[PDB]
């Protein structure tokens, strides 16, 4: 509804800056990696799948998982249950039927008890000072989407899928705004599949040119092609479906001639 | 955690908790305390609520001041406010509710509404019990319980959604996807209750909603409403009633009056009107703020 998108949007950007995890985050991190983080997102992708949750869903639960991190030291034994807590919580906001919690308990083989994911949920609250109605990625690309001339169900699947490979990399895409990674997503995904380009309509929507969306756009790309070689490999599965319109299996572009 | 608050006396129980009118022992602060016993954990509406209400920060918008945060129990701490406009209509009863405190508090509700609706906000349970109202003249939104944040463009949201006299006839009709054009609707409601002083459209079903709505403003056809025929809950079988002259529909509003209140009951999701684009309507050229007689 045109009347309130660029009030939103606007209010969007704003909030993204107040939402953002602190970038230096896991250097500060004892006990758990970049690497360790990739593999809690990948499995999250997975409890999505399997209780056909919201893409906006796993996103919010990232953002969470990033900015309780931001201040919260964990051990690898736990983090786990920081990413239970969060996706539970990212339900609860997002979806209109939630797993129930013994669903969460459940998919952890029960290394946790209810009680024990249910404190977590309560940390988190507080750690995040229940502030939980973040943007994502995904609330940038779908109204990005509103500019294509036609729509393209191929493009929008495969934006939708490179804004998700870029929750599973900590380095390099903690240090890029939501708002921005979407950019530098649409704007591959539109190239791979049709050759367009970055409309002139969301430079002037975002004030984001292919200049500004560049270094984002050359980490992107490079995520793209390596996809098929990352550890982490259930997005790139996700993808293969009719649902998303099979995008995982477009070929990447080999340049993006900037 | 509570031990600054004295309750004073239970006020009622919305979507969920309950809440206690009571006051700040060191500042004489008067709040509304929401009271969450705490299973499932902390409840969808809570998080919602909270974190909707925190964002939004305005005149109009009742006003979070704070969330203790206990293992057992969640307070959340509200600014106070005096009266429900449900309470204060049927208090009206014999005056009735004068024309320029109508357009006041309409104009304060489009104006808290404008701000959730900018800030990707439904509130999606609009009915004059969840409006408050202040021995300063002040109307605000409450209880944002069944609120939810959206996203543009929307998609697919709880169908189950709004009390039954103030919903709107897409959700009702089952469209999958409904808007910020269904709280614009409630309002619409409320603006011809504050006039007639009755609901508009007291249904006691679904189809019996359906009916009432289609009996005062015309069975919708393909031309007033595109789309409509083939809703999943539309069927070809509705009565077709004609459309009555608005005039009839609130005979105490004069002109600009039943203009702004057709805008706001259009059939059309995207045709009705704004709150946004309300704020300017001629309805509104004379609108002061009354103090209310309380
Ligand atoms: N009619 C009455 O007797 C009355 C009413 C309401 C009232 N004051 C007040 N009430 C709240 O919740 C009231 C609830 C009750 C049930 C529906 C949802 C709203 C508030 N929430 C935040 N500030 C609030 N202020 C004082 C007197
Ligand atoms: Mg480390």
């Amino acid at each position: 509804v045109p009347d309130y998108h660029e009030d939103i949007h606007t209010y969007l950007r704003e909030m993204e800056v107040k939402c953002k995890p602190k970038v230096g985050y896991m250097k500060k991190q004892p006990d758990i990696t970049n690497s360790m983080r990739a593999i809690l997102v990948d499995w999250l992708v997975e409890v999505g799948e399997e209780y056909k949750l919201q893409n906006e869903t796993l996103h919010l639960a990232v953002n969470y998982i990033d900015r309780f991190l931001s201040s919260m030291s964990v051990l690898r034994g736990k983090l786990q249950l920081v990413g239970t807590a969060a996706m539970l919580l990212a339900s609860k906001f997002e979806e209109i039927y939630p797993p129930e919690v013994a669903e969460f308990v459940y998919i952890t083989d029960d290394t946790y008890t209810k009680k024990q994911v249910l404190r977590m949920e309560h940390l988190v609250l507080k750690v995040l000072t229940f502030d939980l109605a973040a943007p994502t990625v995904n609330q940038f690309l779908t109204q990005y989407f509103l500019h294509q001339q036609p729509a393209n169900c191929k493009v929008e699947s495969l934006a939708m899928f490179l804004g998700e490979l870029s929750l599973i990399d900590a380095d390099p895409y903690l240090k890029y705004l939501p708002s921005v990674i979407a950019g530098a997503a649409f704007h591959l995904a539109l190239y791979t599949v049709t050759g367009q380009s970055w409309p002139e309509s969301l430079i002037r929507k975002t004030g984001y040119t292919l200049e500004s969306l560049k270094p984002c756009l050359m980490d992107l790309h490079q995520t793209y092609l390596k996809a098929p070689q990352h550890a982490q490999q259930s997005i790139r599965e996700k993808y293969k479906n009719s649902k998303y319109h099979g995008v995982s299996l477009l070929n990447p572009p080999e340049t993006l001639n900037l | 955690s509570m031990e600054n608050f004295q309750k004073v006396e239970k006020i009622g129980e919305g979507t969920y908790g309950v809440v206690y009118k009571a006051r700040n022992k060191l500042t004489g602060e008067v709040v509304a305390l929401k009271k969450i016993r705490l299973t499932e954990g902390v409840p969808s509406t809570a998080i919602r609520e909270i974190s909707l209400l925190k964002e939004l920060n305005h005149p109009n918008i009742v006003k979070l001041l704070d969330v203790i945060h206990t293992e057992n129990k969640l307070y959340l701490v509200f600014e106070f406010l005096h009266q429900d406009l449900k309470k204060f209509m049927d208090a009206s009863a014999l005056t009735g509710i004068p024309l320029p405190l109508i357009k006041s508090y309409l104009f304060q509700l489009l104006q808290g509404l404008a701000f959730c609706h900018s800030h990707r906000v439904l509130h999606r349970d609009l009915k004059p019990q969840n409006l408050l109202i202040n021995t300063e003249g002040a109307i605000k939104l409450a209880d944002f319980g069944l609120a939810r944040a959206f996203g543009v463009p929307v998609r697919t949201y709880t169908h189950e959604v709004v009390t039954l006299w103030y919903r709107a006839p897409e959700i009702l009709l089952g469209c999958k996807y409904y808007s910020t054009a269904v709280d614009i609707w409630s309002l619409g409601c409320i603006f011809a209750e504050m006039v007639t002083r009755r609901a508009l459209f007291p249904g006691d079903s679904e189809i019996d909603q359906l009916f009432r709505i289609f009996r005062t403003l015309g069975t919708p056809d393909e031309v007033v409403w595109p789309g409509v025929t083939s809703m999943p809950d539309y069927k070809p079988s509705f009565p077709k009633w004609a459309r009555q002259d608005f005039s009839k529909v609130v005979p105490p509003l004069d002109e600009d009056g039943r203009s702004l209140l057709s805008q706001m009951l259009h059939y059309d999701p995207n045709k009705r009107i704004s709150a946004k684009a309300a704020l300017a309507h001629p309805f509104f050229q004379d609108v002061t703020k009354p103090v209310p007689h309380l």
